C-alpha cells in the first residue's frame, strides 16, 4: 500500500 | 454497503458466494442445491449482522436464533452450525464484550502464547473463551509490542503503528465501538517545504506527484506485460524497474531532442542546395544580360539575325527570372519553417536537480509505506495486497494507540519481563523454557499441550538465534523465513509548549538533499491534542540514523523546522523520544515487505503450524504442536495491527479446533 | 495493455539498457555526444548559407528587364516570318519561347504556323539541325  | 450485504463486506466476506473456509466447514451445503446456500449465506450474513451493530455484549447462540425470522430459523442445527463456525474463527464475539454466558471454572488443554502484541492478545482472549488454559509469555515489561505508547503528563505520541487504515471491513471497527478509542480523521493537504525551507511551489507540486504516480503504474507496464522480472539470474526490485523506467524516459527526451534538430538540419541542407542555384542563376542572368546589352547597344536598322538575337536573348532573360524568382518565393518558405523549427524544440530534461529531489520525496514516501529502501522490495509482489484495502478515511488514535493492548490485556495471564529462550515441541506435549529479563539467572519452565509464536520476524531471522526450537524448525519454514523481508522506520517525537505549526494540516513534508538522504526526517505529522510535532525517519536512513546520537538527531530536526519557521519560532523541546527498532530485541524492525525473491506465499508458509515427529516410531502421526500468528503471517493483511489481530484470531480458532474438538462440521 | 502516455518502454530498448551495469550510461552519452555533433553540423552550415545569402544582395533586381503590352496579331509579317525560322533553330519545339521571341503570336498561331510553311522554310532540316545540338 503505498498510504497516499 | 448496507444491511445484511453491509455485513458481509464488513466481514470481509463475499455476501452470495461462500468462502472457501466455508466450503470447508460445510460440504454438504457447498455440494447441495443453491436454495440452501443462499439459505446457509443468509444466516451467515444475518448473524455477521447482529454481532456488528452491537459488539458489546457477547452473542449467544440462541439470542441469534430468536431474532431469526421464517424459513430461516427452522433448521436450528444449520442455525446452530453458522454461529459455531462465526464464534469459532473470530468473526463475532471477539474483543472485548461482556459474557452472558460466564466461562466454566473448568478448563481444558494448555496453550503456551509467546508475545503479548496485538496477534498474541488477541488469540489469548480468544482461547481463554474457549475454555482453555492460556498462558502469555513476554519479554518487555509492557504489552503491545509494536504498539507502543509515549506518554508523559499530557503529552501523548505513539512510536509504534498510529494509523488505522480506513474502517471499511476493518475489525479495528470493532475494537472502536469496544474501546473508547479517540479516532481523528487525517486531512491530506501535505505541503512540501524544500531544504532552504521554501514551500515548493503548487504547480510543480502536482507534477512531479502525477510523474512519480505514472512511473509507479509504469513498473507494473514493465513487470505484468513484459515480463521484467529477471534480471541476471537475481529478481528484479522496484528501485531497479524506477532506474530502468527514469532512463528510458531520461533516454526518449534526448531522442526527441535529436529528431528534431536532425529535421532542422534536413532543411538547412536542402536550403543550401536551393542557395546554390540561386546564386549560378544569379550569375547566369548577370552574364545574360550583359550580352542583351551589348546585342541591343547595335542600334537598328539591323539584320533579322541581329534582331533575332535581340529578342531572343531578351526571352532568355526573362525566363531564367522568371526561374530565380520561383526559387525566392521557394526559400522563404523554407526560412518560415526554419523560423517555426526552431520555435517549438521540446524539452531538454525529463527531469532536473530540483525537480528529481522532489520525486525522491516521494520515493521516501514509499520507502515509508514499506518501511524498507526500493532497492529491495519485490518488482511482481510488493503491491500483492491492495486488493484488499479498506474504505473511508484513514485515522490516527488521539489517545495513544497502547489504549487497545492495555484493553485486550485485562483478564489475562501475562507473565511480563519474561524472555522465551527455547522452545521444545515433542510428540506428548511442549515446554518453553524463559528467564527473567531483570535478571538472566532466574530460570522458567512452561508445560502445555501447544505453543503459539507470534514472535516477529526479525526476533525470527535474528543469527545467532535468540530462540532455539527444539527440535529446529523445518527447512521450509527457515527458508521462508530468510527469503522475507523485514524492514525498519523510526520516528522522532517531538514535545513543545506552543503550537508554531499550521494547525489546519496535520502532515507536512521536508524535501531532502541527496538521494542518500531523502528518507531522513522527510515527514512531520501534528495528530495530538498536545503541541507535539513527529518526524519520519525512512529507507535507507532508517537503519543509519539508528548509529546517530538523540541530540544530534533533534538538532536535525530543529533544524528543518528553522528553516520553515524561522529561527524564532521553534523553542527548544520539552520532551525527546527517538525510535530504534531495528536495535530493539523484541523486534529487530519494524514490520514486514515482500522482499524480491520472495512473494506472497511466503506469508502463508509462516502460518502453517509444525507437527513434532513420533516420540516412538511406529507410533501414528501426531497433532501439530507449535503454531505461528503475527503481522507477518496474514498473507492479505501483512504489516498491520489489524492484520496481526486477524492472526491471532485465526490461530485461535485452528488450535480450538485441533485440541478442543470442532462439533460443527456435521 | 499499453503503458500510461508520454511514458516510452519499448522491448527492445529495455533489454539495451539493461544489457550491462553502465549501459544506460553508455547509451544516455552515444546519444549527448551525438546531439550536439548535430548542432554543430547546424552551425556551420548556417555559417555556410549566410554567406550564399550574402552573394545573393540586392537579388536580380538591376537585370530585370520590363514586361511588354502586345496585343496578338494575325498576319505573318516577312519579319516575323523570319525571328520563326531563327527561333526553331535555336529551340526546338518550346512554342511557348517560339511565342515570346516573335511575341506578337500566340502557341497554337506559332504551332500551326508550322504546318502552313512547313514545305518552304524547309522546316523539317531545320529541326534535324536543331538536335545535333
Amino acid at each position: 500500500p503505498r498510504s497516499f | 454497503p448496507s444491511g445484511v450485504e453491509g455485513a458481509a463486506f464488513q466481514s470481509r466476506l463475499p455476501h452470495d458466494r461462500m468462502t472457501s473456509q466455508e466450503a470447508a466447514c460445510f460440504p454438504d451445503i457447498i455440494s447441495g442445491p443453491q436454495q440452501t446456500q443462499k439459505v446457509f449465506l443468509f444466516i451467515r450474513n444475518r448473524t455477521l449482522q447482529l454481532w456488528l451493530d452491537n459488539p458489546k455484549i457477547q452473542l449467544t447462540f440462541e439470542a441469534t436464533l430468536q431474532q431469526l425470522e421464517a424459513p430461516y430459523n427452522s433448521d436450528t442445527v444449520l442455525v446452530h452450525r453458522v454461529h459455531s463456525y462465526l464464534e469459532r474463527h473470530g468473526l463475532i464475539n471477539f474483543g472485548i464484550y461482556k459474557r452472558i454466558k460466564p466461562l466454566p471454572t473448568k478448563k481444558t488443554g494448555k496453550v503456551i502464547i509467546i508475545g503479548s502484541g496485538v496477534s498474541g492478545l488477541a488469540a489469548a482472549r480468544q482461547l481463554q473463551s474457549f475454555g482453555m488454559d492460556v498462558t502469555l509469555l513476554e519479554a518487555r515489561d509492557r504489552v503491545g509490542g509494536r504498539v507502543a505508547t509515549f506518554r508523559k503528563g499530557n503529552y501523548v505520541a505513539d512510536l509504534g503503528a498510529m494509523v488505522v487504515t480506513g474502517l471499511g471491513g476493518n475489525p479495528m471497527a470493532v475494537v472502536s465501538k469496544q474501546v473508547n478509542m479517540e479516532l481523528a480523521k487525517i486531512k491530506q493537504k501535505c505541503p512540501l517545504y524544500e531544504a532552504n525551507g521554501q514551500a515548493v511551489p503548487k504547480e510543480k507540486d502536482e507534477m512531479v506527484e502525477q510523474e512519480f504516480n505514472r512511473l509507479l503504474e509504469a513498473t507494473s507496464y514493465l513487470s505484468h506485460q513484459l515480463d521484467f522480472n529477471v534480471l541476471n539470474n537475481k529478481p528484479v526490485s522496484l528501485g531497479q524497474a524506477l532506474e530502468v523506467v527514469i532512463q528510458l524516459q531520461e533516454k526518449h527526451v534526448k531522442d526527441e531532442q535529436i529528431e528534431h534538430w536532425k529535421k532542422i538540419v534536413k532543411t538547412q541542407e536542402e536550403l543550401k542546395e536551393l542557395l546554390n542555384k540561386m546564386v549560378n542563376l544569379k550569375e547566369k542572368i548577370k552574364e545574360l544580360h550583359q550580352q542583351y546589352k551589348e546585342a541591343s547597344e547595335v542600334k537598328p536598322p539591323r539584320d533579322i539575325t541581329a534582331e533575332f538575337l535581340v529578342k531572343s536573348k531578351h526571352r532568355d532573360l526573362t525566363a531564367l527570372c522568371k526561374e530565380y524568382d520561383e526559387l525566392a518565393e521557394t526559400q522563404g518558405k523554407l526560412e518560415e519553417k526554419l523560423q517555426e523549427l526552431e520555435a517549438n524544440p521540446p524539452s531538454d530534461v525529463y527531469l532536473s536537480s530540483r525537480d528529481r529531489q522532489i520525486l525522491d520525496w516521494h520515493f521516501a514516501n514509499l520507502e515509508f509505506a514499506n518501511a524498507t529502501p526500493l532497492s529491495t522490495l519485490s518488482l511482481k509482489h510488493w503491491d500483492q495486497d491492495d486488493d484488499f484495502e479498506f474504505t473511508g478515511s484513514h485515522l490516527t488514535v488521539r489517545n495513544g494507540y497502547s489504549c487497545v493492548p492495555v484493553a485486550l490485556a485485562e483478564g489475562l495471564d501475562i507473565k511480563l519481563n519474561t524472555a522465551v529462550r527455547q522452545v521444545r515441541y515433542t510428540a506428548s506435549g511442549c515446554e518453553v523454557i524463559a528467564v527473567n529479563t531483570r535478571s538472566t539467572s532466574q530460570t522458567f519452565i512452561y508445560k502445555c499441550d501447544a505453543v503459539l509464536c507470534t514472535l516477529p520476524l526479525g526476533v525470527l531471522k535474528q543469527q545467532p538465534p535468540a530462540v532455539q526450537f527444539v527440535p529446529p524448525l523445518p527447512e521450509w519454514k527457515t527458508s521462508a523465513v530468510q527469503r522475507m523481508g523485514f524492514g525498519n522506520l523510526n520516528k522522532v517525537v517531538l514535545c513543545f509548549d506552543r503550537v508554531f505549526w499550521d494547525p489546519s494540516v496535520n502532515l507536512f513534508g521536508h524535501v531532502g538533499s541527496t538521494t542518500a538522504s531523502r528518507g531522513e526526517l522527510f515527514l512531520f505529522w501534528n495528530l495530538y491534542k498536545a503541541p507535539i510535532l513527529l518526524a519520519l525517519v525512512a529507507g535507507e536512513a532508517a537503519g543509519i540514523m539508528e548509529n546517530i546520537s538523540d541530540d544530534v538527531i533533534v538538532g536535525r530536526c530543529l533544524a528543518i523546522l528553522k528553516g520553515i519557521f524561522g529561527s524564532s519560532a521553534v523553542p527548544q523541546p520539552k520532551e525527546t523520544v527517538v525510535s530504534r527498532w531495528r536495535a530493539d530485541p523484541w523486534a529487530r524492525g519494524s514490520y514486514s515487505y515482500v522482499a524480491a525473491g520472495s512473494s506472497g506465499n511466503d506469508y502463508d508458509l509462516m502460518a502453517q503450524p509444525i507437527t513434532p515427529g513420533p516420540s516412538i516410531p511406529g507410533a501414528p502421526q501426531p497433532i501439530p504442536r507449535l503454531f505461528f500468528a503475527g503481522e507477518h503471517t496474514i498473507r492479505n493483511y501483512p504489516a498491520t495491527v489489524h492484520g496481526a489481530l486477524l492472526s491471532g484470531l485465526r490461530e485461535a480458532g485452528r488450535i480450538a479446533d485441533q485440541f478442543l474438538g470442532a462439533m460443527y462440521t456435521l | 495493455r499499453k503503458p500510461p502516455k508520454g511514458m516510452f518502454l519499448s522491448q527492445e530498448d529495455v533489454e539495451a539498457v539493461s544489457a550491462n551495469a553502465t549501459a544506460a550510461t553508455t547509451v544516455l552519452r552515444q546519444l549527448d555526444m551525438e546531439l550536439v555533433s548535430v548542432k554543430r553540423q547546424i552551425q556551420n552550415i548556417k555559417q555556410t548559407n549566410s554567406a550564399l545569402k550574402e552573394k545573393l544582395d540586392g537579388g536580380i533586381e538591376p537585370y530585370r528587364l520590363p514586361e511588354v503590352i502586345q496585343k496578338c496579331n494575325a498576319r505573318w509579317t516577312t519579319e516575323e516570318q523570319l525571328l520563326a525560322v531563327q527561333a526553331i533553330r535555336k529551340y526546338g519545339r518550346d512554342f511557348q519561347a517560339i511565342s515570346d521571341v516573335i511575341g506578337n503570336k500566340s502557341v497554337v498561331q506559332v504551332k500551326n504556323f508550322f504546318v502552313n510553311y512547313r514545305r518552304r522554310f524547309n522546316i523539317d532540316e531545320v529541326l534535324q539541325e536543331w538536335e545535333a545540338e
